[PDB]
RNA sequence: GGAUAGUGGCCUACCAUGGUUUCAACGGGUAACGGGGAAUAAGGGUUCGAUUCCGGAGAGGGAGCCUGAGAAACGGCUACCACAUCCAAGGAAGGCAGCAGGCGCGCAAAUUACCCAAUCCUAAUUCAGGGAGGUAGUGACAAUAAAUAACGAUACAGGGUCUUGUAAUUGGAAUGAGUACAAUGUAAAUACCUUAACGAGGAACAAUUGGAGGGCAAGUCUGGUGCCAGCAGCCGCGGUAAUUCCAGCUCCAAUAGCGUAUAUUAAAGUUGUUGCAGUUAAAAAGCUCGUAGUUGAACUUUGGGCCCGGUUGGCCG
């Protein structure tokens, strides 16, 4: 909890920052739809 | 017709009138009396420094709380004395008495997410810290 | 009695004829746990 | 590289210093950079010069690399470049030396010392000499 | 008292930032071009409202008259210079149809996508920030160069910048190294 | 007449009784230096301008004056007032609203650094000097540009013989944040530009700040704590003026930025000249006369003819 005195020289991998996110969002909003339900929903609990 | 006069040797009216019905405003009448000089306990400024000096149980109801209680708070420039507002509950065991804590403006109310009536000046930093900073266990407070 | 008021005005949409989303159990809480 | 080659371009002719302005253009394709003394060097004998009277000082390299670009001055007859010439260029060039004198704070404060003193304080001396001792 | 150095933003927020309409749009556009933040679209839609405002007061100004006969010249050489606008439409009536996506399709990542060299048009972007694309024969890394239509055919490789040879880079050098050592003897 | 560099009630002697004002005189307030200008944009406007330029004034408060072409000068003097320094107790010395710096105040503001190399200025003068100025340090005031990954192969899910997504599957390429020979840079350095050498396989070289009844963009999510004279009784369900009591998951927006507070502007036609409203919602004087103010019927060379030389489109080229 305390920084370091010399730091300055579950998990789930990172996802990607700046220009390569938004590539994810363009894929996932809308290339190849994944969860259609005719009025397209954007998060679902367990179905 | 309109009610106003119209015609192109009129504009002494016009100007006139005008100064007189602007004194009906608000924020202009607020404004050039110079309100935030001589009544307002921050001497308009947007934010203000001072010397808490105890802790109210200002509760929501009795046992069954939603605790949202804060201080009674006297400033160091006017020496006026106000009523607080602190963030949710421990938060209290930072503030302890004369902790010289910086307070703004609370401001923005709805129907929800604290309503309280009678205070308008949540408390920003203590102790020269903070709030925020202090309740996500960033840092410490200083005791005294 | 912040869960009696947004109850109260959310069938009124209804009347009005206005899209609103339907509830589950996080409908009268604190989002968000103060600062 | 193969070879540096160096341009001279807006050429002029001074008299009234003796001297001629160029802006020298340098391509080095690869190496690092210039090597200044090196077009000391290749800016001497680019006509006739006797590379004490040449002088470049200013340089930038090209965003990128290759191209760098800047000015040079060549001198005729270096007995009057050692006079034209600002002292911090010869100094540059080695080709006079870096004199030494205190700081500003010192050189100051050693000038409010004597503001005090009327005369050469050669009185003085001899005053305070017989009023400390006796 | 030195005289103060001018500066101006380059980008406006919109006033309505929550639309599901434009808000999609955007993202439209921040996908098929690669672009790293929303203010880049806020840029062009920046300029754009510039070059529309300032030909707007000029056709409320009347036929033949001088000021709108030299600035207009003017605006429409820079727009075609640039490539917005084509050769069939140098008229002031065009240039108020402009559209955003005309100044994104100008970009250097798109346009050195369009001749090949990228194979997809985020690889277009971090190519040209690693210092390989070189336009006539200065090496560029800034995706918003806006390439001008005469210098469309001068978009190369550099001299350096591994991909036109040159002395390979570190990486490979590294791998040169262990397999010299490995399986050269 | 005196005085001044000089006009002039500027002062003096005498003689007149004038001068300003409802077209706002005079007095009062200004948390008022004036202006070029700044923010805000459908127009007109509203608000701001201590602050890089121009002009005014002041050097703790007043006054008086020497020198000089120029000063009512304060990094000049004299006196008084208010502070305050030294001591041998007799006396002497003061003025950071100049540059660094410190105390006090407050929400609120940096190094007791380097140099005259540039820009210019002063002098007896190319040479000396300049906390004027420049260089650097601190500096998320504000502004510009855009790193935090890209590509291939294998196996599944597809659209369907060519196109996408998924995986603790896999492969080599590329590069700067850094360190750093050298060189450029600079008065001398730092830094930028160039570059020999090292420098990426994710808990590496790991991006945050806010938000989810509508605004409005984003949940028929989860766990735990406390209460119910409520149903049921192996479990649970529901309420809970616990205005959700405490945490977590998921999703959305902006992004090396983001939130809050105060002030102001737009939205706003809630200051309305453009452009409000007064029957019943705020608001038509109880009624009439009447000065300033504002506004005020129509009417006096209209028409016709002649030629001349022009700028625009064309039948024409």
């Amino acid at each position: 909890k305390v920084h370091g005195s010399l730091a300055r020289a579950t998990e789930k991998p990172k996802k990607p920052k700046g220009r390569a996110y938004k590539r994810l969002l363009y894929t996932r909003r809308f290339v190849n739809v994944t969860l259609v339900n005719g009025k397209r929903r954007m998060n679902p609990g367990p179905s | 017709g309109k009610g106003k006069p119209r015609g192109l040797n009129s504009a002494r009216k016009l100007r006139v009138h005008r100064r007189n019905n602007r004194w009906a405003e608000n924020n202009y009448k607020k404004r050039l009396l110079g309100t935030a000089f001589k009544s307002s306990p921050f001497g308009g400024s947007s934010h203000a420094k001072g010397i808490v000096l105890e802790k109210l149980g200002i509760e929501s109801k009795q046992p069954n709380s939603a605790i949202r209680k804060c201080v009674r708070v006297q400033l160091i420039k006017n020496g006026k004395k106000v009523t607080a507002f602190v963030p949710n509950d421990g938060c209290l065991n930072f503030v302890d008495e004369n902790d010289e804590v910086l307070l703004a403006g609370f401001g923005r109310k709805g129907k929800a997410k604290g309503d309280i009536p009678g205070v308008r000046f949540k408390v920003v930093k203590v102790s020269g810290v903070s709030l925020l900073a202090l309740w996500k266990e960033k840092k410490e407070k200083p005791r005294s | 009695s912040a869960k009696s008021f947004i109850l109260r005005k959310k069938e009124l949409m209804k009347r009005r004829g206005r899209k609103v989303a339907k509830d589950s159990k996080f409908t009268g809480r604190k989002r968000r746990h103060r600062f | 590289s193969d070879a540096v080659t160096i341009r001279t371009r807006k050429v002029i002719s001074n008299p009234l210093l003796a001297r001629k302005q160029f802006v020298v253009d340098v391509l080095h394709p690869n190496r690092a950079n210039v090597s200044k003394d090196e077009l000391r060097e290749k800016l001497a004998e680019v006509y006739k010069a006797e590379k004490d009277a040449v002088s470049v000082f200013g340089f930038r390299t090209q965003f990128g690399g290759g191209k760098s670009v800047g000015f040079g001055l060549v001198y005729n007859s270096v007995a009057e470049a050692k006079k034209f010439e600002p002292t911090y260029r010869l100094v540059r060039y080695g080709l006079a030396e870096k004199v030494e004198k205190a700081s500003r704070q010192q050189r100051k404060q050693k000038k409010n010392r004597d503001k005090k003193i009327f005369g050469t304080g050669k009185r003085l001396a001899k005053k305070v000499a017989r009023r400390n001792a006796d | 008292p030195r005289a103060p150095r001018t500066y101006s933003k380059t980008y406006s927020t919109p006033k309505r930032p929550y639309e599901s309409s434009r808000l999609d749009a955007e993202l439209k556009l921040a996908g098929e071009f690669g672009l790293k933040n929303k203010k880049e679209i806020y840029r062009i839609s920046f300029q754009l409202s510039k070059i529309r405002r300032a030909a707007r007061d000029l056709l409320t100004r009347d036929e033949k008259d001088p000021k709108r006969l030299f600035e207009g010249n003017a605006l429409i050489r820079r727009l075609v210079r640039v490539g917005v606008l084509s050769e069939d439409k140098k008229k002031l009536d065009y240039v108020l149809a402009l559209k955003v996506e005309d100044f994104l399709e100008r970009r250097l990542q798109t346009q050195v996508y369009k001749l090949g060299l990228a194979k997809s048009v985020h690889h277009a972007r971090v190519l040209i920030t690693q210092r390989h694309i070189a336009v006539g024969k200065q090496i560029v890394n800034i995706p918003s160069f806006m390439v001008r239509l005469d210098s469309e055919k001068h978009i190369d490789f550099a001299p350096t910048s591994p991909f036109g040879g040159a002395r390979p880079g570190r990486v490979a050098r590294r791998n040169a190294a262990r397999k010299a050592e490995a399986s050269g003897e």
